[PDB]
C-alpha cells in the first residue's frame, strides 16, 4: 500500500 | 484556488500538456506467458507516468496524500482502459496496445478470459469512432475518472472528508462545465450539448464495467505465477480485494 | 413510439410503471444466520425480478427490440436495477437499507454475511449522495431506464446496428425528459448540465456495486450458502462468474 | 434450454 504513495511524493 | 480560477481554455490547455507519452512494448509468436508479459511489463511501465500525469490534473494535488492514492488505486486500469481505447479509435477491429503491439480480436487469444474484455474495449473504441470523441474531450472524461471512481468510497465521516468531497465535486463539476464549452465551441446546439454530455458519461459506465472484469482477471492470473506481475502491480491489484 | 412522447408523457409513463414494494418473507422468531439473511434477499429478489420484467416492458422503447435483446438488456441490468430501487427506497433511512419495510437493516446485521458489509457500505453510500443531492422520483426513474437501456447497449448482422440506434435515440430522449425536470424545478443552464452529470456519474459507481455484488452471489453460489431460483441461477450464469 | 426470462418476456 505503500510503492504508490512513494511514487506521489516523488 | 488553483484549479477552481481555470478558464474552460486554459483546462483543456493544462489537461494536455499533462498528457502522457505513448510507450513501446518489447520489440517471434507468441504465448500465453509472452502475451500478457508484454501488457503486464507496459502497463507497468504506464502507471509510472499516470502518478505523473494525475499530479497535473487541476486539483489533485489539493487532496491529502490519502485521498491521492485512494483515487489512483480505485481508478488505475480504468484510466489505462480508457488510454487504450483512445489509441485503438482509428484502428477499427485492432487494440492499439502501443505502437509496436497493435492486436487484434483476428488474434488467436493465446490469453483465457481475455476475448471478452478484448471485445468490450473494441466496442467503446467503436463508439468513440462513430461519436468522433475529440481529444479535448478524451483528457476531460479520462480526468473525470481519476476524480470520481474513488469519490464515494470515501467512507470517513467527519468535517476534513466533506471539506475535501466537497472539493472534488466542485473540481468534477469545472470538468463539466469545460466539456459543455468544448461542445458549444464545436457549434453543437444546447439540447445537442446536453444530449452529447450524457452519450459521453454513460460510457464511462462500460469503462468502469470492464475494469471490474478486468481485475478480475488480473487477481486470477496473480494466482497462477505463469506471468511476473511487478510490486507496484501487485500493491494496486491489492487494493481492490483489500 | 417512444420517440414521439413528449417530456411530460414519459415522466407519466415511467412513473406509472413503477413496480411495487414488496415485503420479505422476514420471520423475527428465529435470529438471523448467514444463510437464513441471504436466503431472505434472494427471496426477496427473485419476487422482485418478476414485476421488474413486467416494468421492463413498459419503458418505451423497450419493446420494439427483439426477445434476444430484451434479455440481453435485462440479464446485464437486473442487479444494477434492484440496487437502485434499494437506495431509492432508503434515501429517507440514514445509516440503514430499507429492503423491504419489514426488511430495514444496518450495516451490522448483515456482517453476518460474509462479504456483504463492503456491499452494504456502498450502498448506504450511494443513498447518501441521493438524499444530498436531493433527488426526485421523477429523475429516479429516469435513472433507472437509462440503466435498462444501456448498461447491456455496447455488448449487442444489418438488423443489429438499428437496433443499436432504437436504443441510442430513446436514451436521447430520456437525457431531453431529465434536462426537462430540472428546467422545470427552476435550475440555471450550468445548474442542469451539471447536475446532470452528477446523476449520470452515480451510474458508474451503481455498476461498480452491481459487479461486486455480481461475484458475492456468486461465491454464495459457490458455498452452497442458499439455493437460487431457476431464475436466478440463469441471471447469474450471464455474468458467467469465474 | 429456453431460458426462463425469455418465456416471462412474453407473458
Ligand atoms: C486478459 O486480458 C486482460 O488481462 C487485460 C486487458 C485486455 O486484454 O486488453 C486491454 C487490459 O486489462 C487487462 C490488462 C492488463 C494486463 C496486465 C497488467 O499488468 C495490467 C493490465 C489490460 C491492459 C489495458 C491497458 C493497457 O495499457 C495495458 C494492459
Ligand atoms: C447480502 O449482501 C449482498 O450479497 C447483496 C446486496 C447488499 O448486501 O444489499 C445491502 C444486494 O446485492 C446482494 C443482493 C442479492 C442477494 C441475493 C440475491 O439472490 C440477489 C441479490 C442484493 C439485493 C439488493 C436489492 C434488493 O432489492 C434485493 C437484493
Amino acid at each position: 500500500h505503500k510503492i504508490l504513495h512513494r511514487l506521489l511524493q516523488d | 484556488s488553483l484549479a477552481l480560477s481555470l478558464t474552460a481554455d486554459q483546462m483543456v490547455s493544462a489537461l494536455l500538456d499533462a498528457e502522457p507519452p505513448i510507450l513501446y512494448s518489447e520489440y517471434r509468436p507468441f504465448s500465453e506467458a509472452s502475451m500478457m508479459g508484454l501488457l503486464t511489463n507496459l502497463a507497468d511501465r504506464e502507471l509510472v507516468h499516470m502518478i505523473n500525469w494525475a499530479k497535473r490534473v487541476p486539483g489533485f494535488v489539493d487532496l491529502t496524500l490519502h485521498d491521492q492514492v485512494h483515487l489512483l488505486e480505485c481508478a488505475w486500469l480504468e484510466i489505462l482502459m480508457i488510454g487504450l481505447v483512445w489509441r485503438s479509435m482509428e484502428h477499427p477491429g485492432k487494440l492499439l496496445f502501443a505502437p509496436n503491439l497493435l492486436l487484434d480480436r483476428n488474434q488467436g487469444k493465446c490469453v483465457e478470459g481475455m476475448v471478452e474484455i478484448f471485445d468490450m474495449l473494441l466496442a467503446t473504441s467503436s463508439r468513440f469512432r462513430m461519436m468522433n470523441l475529440q481529444g479535448e474531450e478524451f483528457v476531460c472524461l479520462k480526468s473525470i475518472i481519476l476524480l470520481n471512481s474513488g469519490v464515494y468510497t470515501f467512507l470517513s465521516s467527519t468535517l476534513k472528508s466533506l471539506e475535501e468531497k466537497d472539493h472534488i465535486h466542485r473540481v468534477l463539476d469545472k470538468i463539466t462545465d469545460t466539456l459543455i464549452h468544448l461542445m458549444a465551441k464545436a457549434g453543437l446546439t444546447l439540447q445537442q450539448q446536453h444530449q452529447r454530455l450524457a452519450q459521453l458519461l454513460l460510457i464511462l459506465s462500460h469503462i468502469r464495467h470492464m475494469s471490474n472484469k478486468g481485475m478480475e482477471h488480473l487477481y486470477s492470473m496473480k494466482c497462477k505465477n505463469v506471468v511476473p506481475l511487478s510490486d507496484l502491480l501487485l500493491e494496486m491489484l491489492d487494493a481492490h480485494r483489500l
